[PDB]
């Protein structure tokens, strides 16, 4: 259930439990809880079963499809902007998509990074550094003492081991670890020693 | 979805060797209240078939609407409506068992139990049981709603099998019919003193007897019983 | 049996023209002739009513309506059509916009609520253009006094004086000696029938005569009393008595 | 809320408080709920507020538009058939008690519409929160042929009995006098019996008290 | 009811649509609108057909609309078809705004109106509209885009462009004296000669011109003329 | 219910019990937990029977009329798509479904997808699914290699529904076995797990715990 | 409530209290229950006050439609309208409807129409909460063709044992006399049957 | 006048719908059915031409029962008439449904006319090409009516319809003459088969089996009912009798 | 459970003397947790400003619709939308869905272009038009800002007055509500210019 986001000066890091649990046991210890929206975006889902993933597949085909109708890459702003009234579209609606979504991406026209946090309702916030459900409980405390506009992207990793390690240790839930990426000018990478 | 509001009580019959006999009150019940008491639950359809419906008495109104347009539809373009192609009873039986499990099955049902009760064209005698619920049945001898629990003990004594039809007269299956109405206006609450009873027979054709009163009532050992135990005076 | 005329009857000719526009519009021209002229602090639109026979009651049957309380419309053509034209526009000037924004249209957008109504027959199918002009005259506090012409055709146009009808030709060219920029109500009235003298055939009274004007508004047609912000209708229909009043000095 | 009609000798006249609460809170002190149907036909609205707002305005432009079809002054039955069958087509959820008043050709007319659609006729009603203290007043004092003057001052006791006894109600009393003869008079703020007092100090404070962060100018 | 269809949406022996061969000179008639986009801002200019000195030009705007805070369109043809398309371009530019929460671009735009033209042309049995739009606008991508489309749906993009009457002799006209590195001043002027030029009546004067240019606070802002303003440049420009 | 399927080297080995239990009364004891959608592809039934065995069933004319129009067999990613989809539509209205979509691609390899009734989708290595999945875990988690034999990886899927058997009481019956090769499914027999039980525990000497 | 419906011997009497009360609280005192479906056919409301009004009103409809096209309508035709609303929408309208009429060829008539939806012809009829308390009396005293003079001290007895005995019941009696003559209005207030 | 008869609902330069006209041709092509107003009810009858002795006899009824009181005969195109009659079949019950008493005959044949005037409105449609006779007995006595392809009716002491019309009309024309106090029910039988009889004699070529239905409020107590074996035979041999 | 409480925050308008003033509190949270101190409660239309309180999703979702609403008023009309007819649009907007109703209470504040004249108008979550001449007061604290303004409010504040007067209401309501808080944003509207001030206040 975790899904973390820190932007920093000059990229954005998303991070996501690996883990998938369904009942009594733990079925995956690997999943990729993000889909590459554009390739300067990059969107962490977490929520119901079923509802994350198709939503997040259902949205990455529409930005898909505007990319390749006008031959143009969307802006993080306006694929929030988008995801944002789909999710208040469905929020009353006959089936809720109950998906809290984390959308960094770099504005390739601005030049800067960009990260945007809209839960469930369709309520879209940017932030520095964000979080859904009660992972945020245990790393805001660490975000709001470390955190610096212009961080590299190496403090920034640095400040997510320790926001990884605090939920370690203090939340309940075994996760099993996070797969990182980093939404950068270059596009987007994962941290494969993190 | 709904729930009874006036209803009527048990309606009983049972096939005997050459025919059937069905009977039923003439009450309508609204709550504890006796309230109406001119109702004919005994539908004559055709000179074969006898429709006795228990239940809602507003369903039963309906029911009735539905019969009398089963004899006009079936007269349409149909010359010999009224022999070698009129209603018989199993046409009409289907027709109401289907109407009650389509109703059922969009949670809107006819809150009825019926009893067609008639005599086929070549013959055999025709006595079938359909509910609100669908659930249909046949034998010997039928009975609706508080009926089923007195009235069917006292009938199936006559004719406790098929092999017992041919061997029960009028006399024996009137009779039979008129204690078990005895015995359910001794027992049940919602039941009414005056009844109605049909005799369809396949020599006779259909007999219909209104405003049948129950005689012979045995009250005089009330005057024995004193208090609930201990008392002596 | 189900409506088959799914497909547009007006269509474009070899030439451009659209045949059913030019048509609806020929019936507007042998139209009884309607007039409007625009004052400085009032708009005032006229017609004449020719009777189908001396034992109709013609004040039964107004030419000019009232579409909201700041807001009238006169026509010539076909007086059918102007009818349910007018009570399309009444409708759609309480459900489009008096419901949502809580006080009448002005003059602009309730000309083209109506000229979009005329544009609908134009091109939806299984239907004939409307065959009338309007005049609609009105008043709003941001544009002031303003006259619209609305065609067959669905186009709209402004103007400071105009007529439609059988006499429209000499009467525009009445209006244009006579309209000036310095008119008041009182002069474009005595203007109005100065130019609808011309066009009648027949008796010119109050009573073949139809006027009506947007002015001050008029708190003795409120209704009621009591709250300022209330002040009353602005359209008024001038009764035969009034007219016959104003052709004595005429 | 309290609501009154009170029907005299040559018309009607409908008061109410001004008294607009969210729970316990006044959310506004000097609320009109006498609401214009027709320039003769007026009502008044207990419940909920915005229905009642609602409801008057939808029907009040179905009257205008069928008085212009008709070419007629409305009837004050229009006004009831069509607010109860739109009432009762949404069976209770719309949560509107309307008392209806009004002159038409007809006469003088009183009306009350319950949030399901029924309708009742009276000579004096009430409706809200101290319906029951203002029909104590209308009991006790209301008689057949009253003068324009005492229906008035009845109706504006009705309402002062609801403003006293009632917490729902308060503040100010609003009177609508309609006549079958003429015009229709809004007595916006007949009686205003709970003006405050004059405070005990003044909380003027000095300028720069509040501290700030920036200042920008928007542009329009 | 199959004997009065006239089969509007059909091809033609030699694979024409009539009705929007008809329909395109329908347009041929309407008055002329002309669209040059210079260096530094796009300029519109359209000429009045109906004319009289009762019509109120202070407020008679039928050929210049706004679709946009960025885009506007200069109408050609049927005016009452116009405003039906006028319409659906401004909800549709809103609906984006809505949606992406930026201002719509140009193209875009251009493409939904071009295909709810294109729809009347292929299905329905309607009659297509009888209108030509010059789209001007701006927006981050292309910066300052200039586009006309017709009734058969058919868009493109134009650095000077004409539509309506005498389009033969404004293009020629535009060829002639159209040069890439002008600035919108000498647009203004482009835009007056050429409609002086082509212009059906004796000479071209304030009453018979609608007006509007896009330029960039470093923000465009869209300028319809009122009529003093064009009296004003046309003794300018020496009109 | 205990049904796992596992993927390695030579395949994917899908086990599965064949018990149903109405409450405590056991219904049946040899039920085809296994929907064989093509000679290609393999279902699992967990949760809904009728779900899974109806839904698997119309999947495979679904791959089917892929085949006929691409004129390619349909790859195990579409597959599981194609139901995922469908079990979506259909989540709240009271579908019940966890199952492995099991086949082998050329251009895929052997691939597993985990699809359940809320509208999951998972691709890995190793699923187990029913009441006795716990069970099954614990044997496979142990002694699953890649590098299995053909003959290892039968008996390690036929251990691991044994153990989910002997616990699990819900599970038992019969475990039966399908090799998924490059060339379809391959059906191992259906075995007793009374008899395998006994026959494992004097090979193993496993279940010290159990008298005989 | 307490409404009441009794043919005699030159029509049918209709009666009604006038008392509607919301719990404890009398919101009317002086209601007026006997509706007007057509000229000579009244009706009775008992039950939910909306939904008998919204059925009175349709039905006014339908017979008002029936009358221009087919004819004036009799009582057993009203009670028919009234059936298919009361019986089709028996699970949303808790109505439950007297209907009396007048016709020359069948005198009076009385239908009703309890709250399942199913309609009883009868010589008389009695419905409401106050009702329950003079089913004894009704039942005792009821004559089949008395005048009308002693129909409504017949009906004023009733009534004043229905009202006495009923807290829902009560205020002044409403009657309405269906005959030949045409149709009377007759209402009898407290000071008049309370001390009967 | 051509060019505004290929449409239904198109007005010719003189208003007639030329259509409607065209579709009474279809009419006076059928065979002649008759209906006779008695001082208790009504009387149907219908010739029904013999094509070839290979039909049965007595099967191929051409009178048509509207719930259990009204009766229809018609000439022209047979289908549109049982269109026609199965749509009063729905009237019919809709209106007993709806006020529980049987449909009054005028009330029927409003019911009728509506719908085969609503046939001449739209060109996507076709007119009847029937007139239908029908008729019964209702609460206030017995009623004769007889539609058009317009959709225009009338009641009547007796109608005729059919290419044997105008023979028929004739002897109707008498009956009333000669019985102005109202014809019984059983005379009417035995009248309705002369008049059959004496009008076939326009389609001489051909043999006909004479049809007769009627509805009496005295003889079958209001209901509608079928003429059949001696009864039949009686009005069979009168019928011969007076044309011999 | 209560939708209009999960997010928090508030929104007061107050009149002065030619002039108006809405202010808000930039708290955005989940029930407990703060999210953002960045989140902006009050939108403005041209010379029209609306402050929309309640659930975070409606907020943003009515500021979309307004936009969209009275961009195509002012395309039509030619003209900026005034208070009050744009209190009537907020109006219907809120009613056209009754039984979807947004978990919202807007406040409307401006000054009438052409009367010159302050204007402020206060709503339901359902449409209900609160037209007040002193103060209007909207969010989870209207308990605390109704006690709050009405003790500290005077008719005809001048502008410099009127800062002082709404800024302390909503700073000192504002630190007895839990869910409101994190900076505020106080506007100062007048017929010729508006000025935006954020003010200091706890961070807890």
């Amino acid at each position: 259930d975790i899904i973390l986001g820190i932007r920093v000066q000059d990229s954005v890091i998303l991070a996501s439990s690996k883990a998938v649990t369904r009942g009594i046991s733990v079925l995956k210890d690997s999943d990729d809880k993000t889909r590459q929206l554009s390739p300067h975006t990059l969107m962490s889902f977490a929520g119901e079963a079923g509802d994350t993933v198709q939503f997040a597949e259902y949205i990455q085909a529409n930005i898909q499809l505007y990319s390749i109708r006008e031959d143009y890459e969307l802006s993080p702003q306006a694929v929030s902007s988008f995801v944002r009234q789909e999710l208040a579209k469905s929020i009353r609606s006959r089936r809720p998509y109950q998906v809290n979504v984390l959308i960094g991406g770099y504005d390739k026209k601005k030049n800067k990074p960009e990260l945007y946090q809209i839960d469930y309702l369709g309520t879209k916030v940017e932030l520095p550094y964000g979080a859904h459900g009660y992972s945020g409980f245990y790393t805001f405390s660490l975000l709001d003492h470390h955190y610096r506009p212009d961080m590299t992207t190496e403090e920034g990793l640095d400040l997510l081991k320790l926001c990884v390690q605090e939920l370690e240790k203090r939340m309940p839930m075994d996760f099993k670890g996070v797969i990182v990426k980093i939404v950068d000018k270059d596009g987007i990478r994962q941290v494969d020693d993190f | 979805t709904q729930q009874p509001i006036v209803t009527g009580t048990s309606v009983i019959s049972m096939k005997y060797d050459n025919g059937v006999i069905i009977a039923a009150d003439n009450l309508g019940s609204y709550g504890s209240l006796l309230r109406f008491n001119g109702v004919e639950r005994l539908i004559p359809v055709g000179d074969n078939t006898v429709v006795g419906i228990s239940g809602d008495i507003s369903d039963m109104q309906h029911i009735e609407r539905l019969l009398k347009d089963l004899v006009t539809e079936n007269a349409y373009d149909n010359p010999l409506a009224d022999a070698e192609e009129a209603l018989e009873p199993s046409y009409i039986f289907e027709y109401l068992a289907t109407v009650m499990y389509q109703r059922r099955s969009k949670m809107n049902p006819l809150w009825n139990a019926i009893i067609v009760a008639g005599v086929q064209s070549n013959g055999d005698q025709f006595l079938r049981y359909v509910n609100l619920l669908g659930v249909t049945y046949s034998s010997p001898t039928l009975a609706t709603g508080f009926g089923a629990h007195m009235a069917n003990p006292l009938l199936r004594k006559v004719v406790d099998r098929e092999s017992d039809i041919p061997k029960t007269t009028v006399q024996v299956a009137e009779e039979a019919i008129v204690n078990a109405m005895r015995v359910l206006y001794y027992r049940d609450a919602r039941s009414s003193r005056n009844f109605s009873l049909a005799i369809i027979d396949k020599n006779t054709g259909l007999t219909f007897k209104k405003n049948l009163q129950v005689e012979n009532m045995k009250w005089d050992f009330a005057k024995d019983i004193k208090g609930y135990g201990t008392q002596k005076i | 049996m189900t409506d088959r005329y799914s497909f547009s009857l007006t269509t474009f000719s070899p030439s451009g023209k659209l045949g059913q526009i030019d048509y609806a519009l020929t019936a507007v021209k042998q139209g009884v002739t309607s007039l409007g002229i625009k004052a400085t602090n009032g708009v005032v639109i006229a017609t004449e009513k020719k009777s189908s026979s001396p034992l109709a009651m013609s004040e039964t049957l107004s030419k000019v309506s009232l579409l909201t309380p700041d807001i009238g419309a006169v026509y010539s053509g076909m007086g059918p059509d102007y009818r349910v034209l007018v009570d399309k526009s009444r409708k759609v000037a309480h459900t489009s916009y008096k419901r949502i924004y809580g006080e009448y249209p002005p003059t602009k957008l309730l000309v083209s609520e109506v000229a979009k109504i005329m544009q609908e027959a134009t091109q939806s199918g299984g239907v004939r253009p409307f065959g009338v002009s309007l005049l609609i005259a009105g008043h709003d506090e941001f544009n002031g006094f303003s006259l619209y012409q609305v065609d067959p055709s669905g186009s709209y146009f402004p103007w400071k004086a105009t007529a439609i009808g059988k006499g429209s030709v000499a009467a525009k060219t009445f209006l244009e000696k006579r309209w000036n920029d310095e008119l008041e109500l009182e002069d474009a009235i005595h203007i109005a029938l100065l130019t609808l003298k011309e066009s009648v055939e027949g008796e010119f009274n109050g009573d073949t005569i139809e006027l009506a004007i947007i002015g001050d508004e008029n708190p003795d047609l409120l209704g009621y009393t009591g709250i300022p912000t209330d002040k009353g209708p602005r359209f008024r229909k001038l009764t035969s008595q009034e007219i016959n009043d104003r052709l004595e000095a005429l | 809320t309290t609501i009154v009609g009170v029907k005299f000798n040559n018309g009607v006249v409908i008061a109410a408080d001004t008294r607009s609460t969210q729970g316990p809170i006044v959310a506004d002190k000097n609320c009109a709920k006498l609401h214009r149907i027709s320039p003769k036909i007026w009502c008044a609205g207990a419940g909920t507020a915005a229905d009642t707002e609602a409801v008057t305005q939808l029907i009040g432009s179905n009257i205008e538009l069928h008085s212009l079809y008709t070419s007629r002054e409305p009837r004050v039955v229009s006004a009831l058939q069509m607010l109860k069958q739109h009432l009762f087509k949404y069976q209770g959820h719309i949560g509107a008690y309307l008392i209806v008043a009004g002159v038409d050709p007809t006469g003088s007319h009183l009306f009350s519409i319950h949030a399901h659609g029924s309708t009742d006729v009276g000579y004096y009603l009430s409706l809200g929160s101290g319906s029951l203290a203002a029909m104590a007043v209308l009991e006790s004092h209301w008689k057949q042929d009253l003068t324009k003057e005492e229906a008035i001052k009845l109706a504006s006791d009705a309402i002062q009995a609801g403003i006293w006894n009632d917490l729902g109600s308060g503040s100010n009393v609003d009177v609508c006098v309609m006549e079958i003869g003429k015009d229709a008079e809004y007595l916006r703020n007949y009686l205003t019996p709970n003006v405050r007092e004059e405070k005990q100090k003044s909380y003027k404070f000095p300028r720069g008290t509040t501290a700030v962060l920036k200042e920008s100018i928007v542009n329009i | 009811s199959r004997r009065y269809d006239s089969r509007t949406t059909i091809f033609s022996p030699e694979g024409r649509l009539y009705q929007v061969e008809y329909a395109l000179e329908s347009i041929s008639h309407a008055g002329t609108a002309i669209g040059i986009m210079a260096s530094d801002g796009i300029v519109l200019a359209a000429e009045r057909k109906v004319t009289s000195t009762l019509l109120e030009q202070d407020t008679s705007t039928e050929k210049l609309y706004k679709l946009n805070d960025k885009i506007a369109v200069a109408v050609a043809g049927l005016t009452a078809d116009a405003e039906i398309l006028i319409n659906t371009a401004r909800i549709h530019a809103q609906n984006y705004l809505k949606t992406y929460n930026e201002d719509i671009p140009v193209e875009i735009l251009v493409r939904r109106l071009s295909d709810i033209k294109q729809g009347y042309t292929q299905h329905g049995g309607l009659r297509p509209f009888g209108v030509s739009f010059i789209y001007a606008g701006y927006d981050d991508r292309y910066g300052y885009q200039l586009y006309t489309s017709n009734p058969s749906g058919n868009y493109t993009g134009w650095k000077a462009i004409s539509v309506g009457a005498n389009t033969s002799a404004a293009q020629t006209l535009l060829q002639m004296d159209y040069k890439d590195d002008m600035k919108v001043d000498d647009a203004i002027e482009l835009a007056l000669k050429t409609l002086s030029k082509t212009t059906d009546s004796s000479a071209l004067t304030y009453d018979r011109l609608e007006f509007a240019t896009i330029r960039k606070d470093g923000e465009v802002y869209q300028k319809i003329f009122k009529p003093q303003e064009i009296k004003d440049i046309l003794v300018k420009t020496g009109i | 219910t205990t049904t796992l399927a596992f993927r390695f080297q030579g395949g994917i080995i899908v086990a599965v019990d064949s018990r149903a239990t109405a409450g405590n009364w056991v219904a049946s004891q040899t039920v085809k937990k296994v929907i064989e959608i093509n000679p290609f592809l393999l279902g699992t039934m967990a949760g809904g029977a009728a779900d899974c065995q109806f839904w698997e069933t119309w999947l495979g004319s679904q791959c089917r009329l892929h085949e006929l129009r691409e004129k390619e067999r349909i790859s195990v990613a579409a597959a599981s798509k194609i139901l995922s989809n469908l079990v979506y539509q259909y989540k709240g209205a009271g579908l019940s479904m966890g199952t492995m979509i099991c086949g082998y691609t050329r251009k895929e390899g052997p691939t597993i997808y985990y699809v359940d009734s809320d509208g999951t989708r998972l691709k890995g290595d190793i699923f187990c699914v029913g009441s006795g999945q716990t069970f099954a875990y614990g044997v496979l988690d142990s002694n699953y290699k890649w590098d299995l034999s053909v003959e290892d990886a039968l008996y390690l899927g036929k251990r691991s529904i044994l153990a989910a058997a002997h616990r699990d009481a819900y599970s038992g019956g019969s475990v039966n076995l399908y090799h998924v090769t490059e060339d379809g499914w391959i059906y191992h027999g259906n075995h007793d797990v009374g008899e395998l039980f006994w026959k494992v525990k004097e090979e193993e000497g496993s279940f010290n715990n159990v008298i005989g | 409530t307490s409404i009441m419906a009794v043919t005699f011997k030159d029509g049918v009497i209709l009666d009604a209290d006038s008392r509607t009360t919301t719990g404890a609280y009398i919101a009317n005192r002086v209601t007026d229950k006997l509706t007007r479906v057509h000229d000579k056919i009244w009706c009775c409301r008992s039950g939910s006050a909306a939904d008998t009004q919204a059925i009175a009103d349709i039905v006014q409809y339908h017979l008002e439609l029936y009358t221009s096209q087919y004819g004036t309508p009799s009582t057993e035709t009203a009670a028919s309208v009234f059936k298919e609303l009361c019986y089709e929408n028996k699970d949303n309208l808790t109505a439950g409807i007297i209907v009396a009429g007048y016709d020359d060829k069948n005198k009076g008539e009385v239908y009703t129409i309890p709250l399942g939806g199913s309609v009883h012809k009868l010589p008389y009829a009695i419905a409401g909460s106050g009702s329950t308390f003079i089913y004894g009396y009704c039942d005792k005293n009821f004559r089949e063709n008395m005048s009308k003079e002693e129909t409504v001290d017949f009906i004023k007895h009733s009534l004043s044992q229905a009202i006495k005995w009923d807290g829902s019941s009560g205020g002044v009696i409403r009657m309405v006399v269906l005959t030949a003559a045409g149709v009377e209005r007759l209402i009898f207030y407290p000071d008049e049957y309370e001390q009967l | 006048g051509t060019g505004y008869d290929l449409s239904n609902s198109v007005f010719s330069p003189d208003g007639r719908n030329f259509q409607v006209e065209y579709a009474v041709k279809a009419v006076e092509n059928g065979t002649t059915s008759i209906g006779i107003k008695c001082n208790d009810g009504v009387v149907f009858a219908v010739e029904k031409l013999i094509t070839s002795k290979l039909l049965v006899p007595q099967k191929n009824v051409k009178i048509q029962v509207v719930d259990r009181h009204i009766g229809c005969v018609y000439s022209g195109l047979i289908p549109d008439g049982r269109h026609l009659v199965n749509r009063g079949r729905e009237e019919a019950a809709s209106f007993k449904k709806l006020y529980k008493t049987p449909i009054p005959i005028p009330a029927f044949a409003d019911r009728l006319g509506q719908y085969v005037q609503a046939h001449t409105l739209y060109n996507s449609v076709r007119p009847f090409g029937v007139s239908t006779i029908f008729g019964g007995v209702d609460k206030n006595g017995a009623h004769l009516y007889m539609l058009e392809p317009s959709g225009s009716y009338w009641g009547y002491k007796g109608a005729a319809t059919g290419k044997g019309r105008q023979s028929a009309k004739a002897e109707l024309e008498k009956l009333v003459d000669h019985h102005p106090e109202g014809l019984s029910a059983r005379e009417a039988v035995k009248q309705a088969a002369k008049i059959i009889y004496l009008a076939h004699e326009d389609n001489k070529e051909k043999d006909f089996e004479l049809e007769i239905s009627w509805c009496s409020l005295s003889e079958t107590n209001g209901l509608h009912k079928f003429v059949k074996g001696d009864l039949l035979q009686e009005a069979i041999d009168f019928a011969q009798k007076e044309i011999n | 459970s209560d939708p209009s409480s999960i997010n928090g925050g508030i929104v007061v308008a107050m009149t002065g003397k030619d002039c108006v003033a809405i202010a808000c509190d930039l708290r955005l949270g989940s029930q407990s947790l703060g999210v953002s101190n960045k989140f902006e409660k009050i939108f403005h239309y041209g010379h029209v400003f609306l402050g929309i309180t309640g659930l975070a999703t409606d907020v943003t979702t009515l500021n979309e619709m307004f936009r969209y609403k009275t961009n195509l008023y002012k395309l039509k009309e030619e003209r900026a939308i005034e208070p009050e007819t744009f209190t009537q649009l907020v109006s219907s907007s809120l009613y056209e869905r009754r039984f979807g109703p947004y978990f919202v209470g807007p406040v409307v504040a401006g000054i009438n272009s052409k009367s010159g004249k302050p204007f402020i108008a206060g709503f339901d979550l359902i449409g209900c038009i609160d037209e007040a001449k002193d103060f209007i007061v909207s969010g989870t604290a209207s308990d605390q800002l109704f006690g709050m303004c009405e003790s500290l409010y005077e008719p005809n504040l001048e502008p410099e007055d009127l800062f002082e007067t709404i800024s302390q209401a909503l700073l000192n309501a504002a630190d007895r509500d839990a869910l409101s808080g994190w900076g505020a944003v106080v506007y100062i509207i007048k017929k010729d210019e508006v000025v935006k001030r954020y003010l200091k206040m706890r961070q807890d």
